RNA sequence: CCUACUUCACAAAGCGCCUUCCCCCGUAAAUGAUAUCAUCUCAACUUAGUAUUAUACCCACACACCCAAGAACAGGGUU
């Protein structure tokens, strides 16, 4: 099967080989096992979210603030946990879900800060030559959240 | 991270100085890495109105090659405005006319069709030759590697791989050759 | 020359050749037999 | 490989002729491309392949004495015709445009002074048909005509 | 002063100055101050990156316009790492 | 400079990517007419003319001198 | 452009005078393989074979009056 070295003769991507199982095991192993100890020794300063909420996948850390596009069913004040938290992040290491990290791993709380309406959206319908016309306007409710903290565990 | 504001957005939005080597490039690709660079479209903070294109210096532009019978077929067509004034030149002749007219002419065409577009030529350099200005040089960041990897001829070739390539067939021994 | 769709050797001496992107019927006995496609 | 010394008087002697490498990967073939295994895996820069078909000149040599399929010996004249152009047999000569994969002789193209509507455009040919069944390595067919 | 930079807040003059004093205080020997990376040098419109190194060890770079105004700032940086103030650091617990 | 790693039970997965610093060896030392005029200008920025010929009262005055600012 | 001639007359004109500079390619060949002859070659290659127009022209940043400059403006002159 061998095949002289020509252009064509072998892809022009590199080669690729699947490392032996077992060291990719002791490296997996190692590589967990630092960043646990990172995060058990506090070895990070901000933390980063991906969190999934209301539809929309947000990059989140401590202090920021989140415009929701509907209303929550929530009082003012009110101290709320985001429980679909895809990514979390530090400066060092992050830690993918798949597609959803655990609630022992991270916690991510918010703060219902807001409750308004946003500002009147027009919709205007149009059609030329069929004296079609229609204007209406639309107010969206919305929630402002304030992220407070993210917190990490060393449950890996 | 950790900077004061102004340096950090001086450092986000600063335009690059690339540099691409012509040499047996097809004008085609060589325009295509030059466009993206020109528009900024290899920045993740790319957006249409942030102006953040970089600077691209090709040289050798003299010595482009083009795939196929695209010197002789390749007809560039402009108008005077007057009369008479369609010119039809090929890409030989004009390339001989102007070492630079086909790279140009390439970027101009792939860059977005708009009022940037030749506030992006501003910042294309084109060299017909090796010999780059002293202060472009100096700009210089980074070498963008060339988008077709120029193929060896039998001069250069070392024996070695010579020999490593085995013989395909028996040559008939009684044959002039 | 005459200009020819198909191209036919008419003599013996008629060769085919393709020459500047189109073929031609050359003839040295008969001139007359060029051909060009 | 007999060569003509003269001195008149002139006479043919036979020198050192090279032999088929050992152990061919697929012995009892057609053909030294189907013996090698090489029938879609040559492209018009493999020049340490082409030239084992070349004259010193430069010229192909005949099928008869190559051994080529009748397939295979057209798409390493083609190759050849290519690299040629391309310059990468510049020793194989009788005796300033970079060009590569060009299908026909320079001298005989036309300007393509009016290329047509979309539908029906004028293409330019980039390198060359014979060299269609070779083995894909990329999502997109190599496309023929630019 | 959450957002805020501690230099925002606490306005110093002669960063590099502070930060030698503060390595004298460290029984550390001055930083050397080195062209890290560069673009558009001869153009209006020049970056800079200056890292300080002690020694041959990179404490902290900065970008800016004009070598000096890098430089200036990379001390900025070194200033706010020493000190822990970095914009990265851990937010403040409520 | 990324070092990937599932967890035992392949459910998360661990990044490791801490910041290289850059080699000591791989640094330098610090050294030590209106026509006319935006000629000059688009050849000191690498821009056109275009951009630095002023605007009407019209289009001034359509400018926002309190823009909003974010962060 | 106005020396003459002519219409004319401090000038404008022709009916008068002066100056006007390289080519483009259809083919014909040389050597020569595929196809050991031959073959001008959408084979490699060597000529007729040249546009890569050659040039020439122009190029001084910063009142008033007169003018062969001119609708205005502009331009030239005022030693
Ligand atoms: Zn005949």
């Amino acid at each position: 099967g061998y095949v002289p070295k020509t252009s064509l003769s072998s892809p022009p991507w590199p080669e690729v080989v699947l490392p032996d199982p077992v060291e990719e095991t002791r490296h997996h192993a190692e590589v967990v096992k630092k960043v646990n100890e990172m995060i058990v020794t506090g070895q990070y300063g901000r933390l980063f979210a991906v969190v999934h909420f209301a539809s929309r996948q947000w990059k989140v850390t401590s202090e920021d603030l989140i415009l929701i596009g509907n209303e929550l069913d929530l009082a003012c004040g009110e101290r709320i946990r985001l429980e679909k938290v895809l990514l979390v992040g530090a400066d060092n290491f992050t830690l993918l879900g798949k597609p959803l990290l655990g609630k022992d791993l991270v916690r991510v709380e918010a703060t219902v800060i807001e409750k308004t309406e946003s500002w009147p959206r027009i919709i205007m319908r149009f059609r030329k030559r069929k004296n079609f016309k229609k204007k209406r306007i639309v107010t969206t409710p919305q929630t402002v959240l304030r992220i407070n903290s993210i917190e990490i565990a060393p449950c890996l | 991270s950790s900077f004061s504001r102004a340096p950090q957005q001086w450092a986000t939005f600063a335009r690059i100085w690339y540099l691409l080597d012509g040499k047996m490039q097809p004008p085609g690709k060589l325009a295509a890495m030059a466009s993206i660079r020109l528009q900024g479209l290899h920045k993740p903070v790319y957006h249409a109105l942030s102006d953040c294109g970089d600077h691209v210096v090709i040289m050798n532009t003299r010595h482009i090659a083009f795939s196929g019978n695209k010197w002789e077929q390749k007809v560039y067509s402009s108008h005077t405005g007057y009369p008479g004034g369609f010119r039809q030149v090929t890409a030989a002749q004009l390339h001989l006319r102007d070492p630079v007219a086909i790279v140009k002419l390439a970027i101009y065409g792939m860059l977005p069709k708009n009022l940037h577009r030749r506030t992006m030529m501003e910042r294309l350099h084109l060299f017909p030759d090796e010999y780059i200005p002293e202060d472009i040089l100096k700009n210089l960041v980074e070498e963008l590697p060339q988008p077709r990897k120029i193929p060896k001829r039998l001069d250069e070739y070392t024996q070695e791989e010579i020999d490593a390539f085995p013989r395909l067939w028996t040559p008939p021994e009684d044959y002039r050759l | 020359f005459k200009n020819k769709t198909v191209l036919k050797k008419r003599c013996k001496d008629c060769y085919l050749v393709k020459r500047r992107g189109r073929w031609y019927v050359y003839c040295k006995t008969h001139p007359r037999h060029k051909q060009r496609q | 490989f007999r060569e003509v010394v003269e001195t008149t008087i002139i006479e043919g002697r036979i020198t050192a002729t090279p032999k088929e490498s050992p152990n061919p990967p697929n012995p009892s073939g057609q053909c030294p491309i189907c013996r090698w295994n090489l029938k879609h895996k040559y492209n018009y820069d493999d020049v340490l392949l082409l030239s084992q078909f070349i004259r010193p000149h430069g010229g192909m040599l005949p099928r008869k004495i190559t051994g080529l399929c009748q397939e295979e010996h057209r798409k390493i004249e083609e190759c050849v015709k290519m690299a040629h152009r391309a310059g990468l047999l510049p020793n194989h000569r009788p005796r300033q445009l970079n060009r590569y994969l060009t299908r026909w002789a320079p001298g005989s193209v036309k300007p393509i002074y009016k290329k047509g509507p979309r539908w029906n455009r004028v293409r330019m040919p980039v390198g060359s048909p014979l060299l269609r069944d070779n083995v894909c390595y990329s999502r997109t067919p190599w496309k023929l005509y630019h | 002063m959450t957002g805020k930079e501690l230099f925002e807040m606490w306005k110093i003059i002669n960063p590099m100055g502070l930060l030698v004093e503060e390595l004298k205080k460290r029984n550390v020997s001055a930083p050397e101050s080195r062209l890290t990376r560069q673009s558009g040098g001869t153009t209006a419109l020049p970056l800079y990156f200056v890292g300080l190194y002690c020694d041959k060890k990179l404490i902290a770079e900065g970008p800016g316009e004009t070598v000096l105004v890098a430089e200036e700032e990379a001390a900025r940086v070194a200033l706010r790492k020493l000190y822990g103030f970095t914009e990265n650091r851990r937010p403040w617990n409520y | 400079n990324v070092e990937l790693a599932l967890t035992s039970d392949g459910r998360t997965i661990v990044c490791y990517h801490p910041s290289v610093d850059i080699p000591y060896e791989h640094t330098k030392p610090i050294p030590r007419e209106e026509g006319p005029m935006i000629e000059q200008l688009s050849k000191m920025f690498f821009t056109t003319k275009h951009r630095w010929y002023p605007h009407g009262r019209y289009h001034r005055c359509r400018k926002n001198l309190n823009p909003p600012k974010d962060r």
